[PDB]
């Protein structure tokens, strides 16, 4: 409100395609976590009920990180197998 | 390739699907490379050969002694109704049914259309002269039997090529469709007595 307007969260559509530029802006906000925050902040969420969220999120992030790594590590051996029908 | 049962017979050994699959897979690997002599013999052990036969069996024509003229005699059978149709190769267009004319014996237009089908297909409509004997069932069944019998007796006077057409037109194939027996405790073989939830 004290900041200069139109500098923030602004995309300018190129070659007149609107839908593309909107997708772009959406990708911005969702990349920064603002959509999850708006949606979060429609109602309240109590501090306890918040650390639960945090911890469940962070556990899940750890799991998915690890499992991802493991998958991409074992990726090589997806290759068609040499020894078949030994 | 062998079935699973045939490899089971060859080795005198119970098998698993997986195992069979594994092996056949391996034989594909074998065929995949340059094929030696004993290599080919080896895979021949596990080879079998199968027959396939498709042609509508072609009756040689029959030249009558009386006029010295050629005819062909077909037999159709549909749904309680059999028909026999003798087709003479030089016609006036005359078509006689059980000793009466085909218009009188099929007052239902639909039937006459069914009859018209093979001849209109082979463009022979005036060219041929048919005598006909049909029995069993009701009118549509009869007209259809004559359809089959006629289209069968028409493949002597047609070209070897038009035959596969009449097949793909479905003229020479019988109608497998027939009445289904009522079942006891039911109504109509399918229809059931009205069912009560309470
Ligand atoms: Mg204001
Ligand atoms: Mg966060
Ligand atoms: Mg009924």
């Amino acid at each position: 409100a004290n900041h200069l307007k139109f500098i923030a969260r602004t995309v300018m559509v190129q070659e007149g395609n609107v839908e593309g530029a909107y997708r772009t802006l959406n990708r911005i906000l969702t990349m920064d976590g603002l959509i999850e925050d708006i949606k979060r902040r429609r109602y309240y969420e109590k501090p306890c009920r918040r650390r639960q969220r945090e911890s469940y999120e962070t556990c899940r992030r750890i799991y998915n990180m690890e499992m991802a790594r493991k998958i991409n590590f074992l990726m090589r051996k997806n290759r068609a197998d040499p020894w078949q029908g030994c | 390739w062998l079935i699973k049962e045939e490899l089971e017979e060859m080795l005198v050994e119970k098998l698993s699907d997986q195992d069979y699959a594994q092996f056949i897979r391996l034989l594909e690997r074998l065929s995949a490379l340059p094929c030696g002599a004993t290599e080919e013999d080896f895979v021949n052990r596990f080879r079998r050969s199968i027959p396939x036969x498709x042609x509508x069996x072609x009756x040689x024509x029959x030249x009558x002694x009386x006029x010295g003229m050629a005819f062909s005699r077909g037999e159709g059978k549909r749904k309680t109704a059999k028909a026999e149709v003798v087709v003479y190769g030089q016609g006036s267009g005359r078509i006689d049914v059980n000793g009466v004319d085909y218009l009188l014996y099929f007052p239902v237009t639909q039937d006459r259309e069914q009859l018209m089908f093979p001849l209109h297909f082979l463009d022979r409509l005036g060219k041929h002269d048919m005598t006909c004997a049909v029995s069993g069932g009701g009118r549509s069944a009869q007209a259809g039997a004559v359809r089959l019998a006629m289209a069968r007796a028409l493949c002597s006077f047609v070209t070897e090529d038009e035959v596969e057409w009449m097949r793909q037109a479905g003229l020479l194939t019988a109608d497998p469709r027939v009445r289904e027996r009522k079942k006891p405790g039911q109504e109509g073989a399918r229809r059931k007595f009205t069912w009560k939830k309470r």
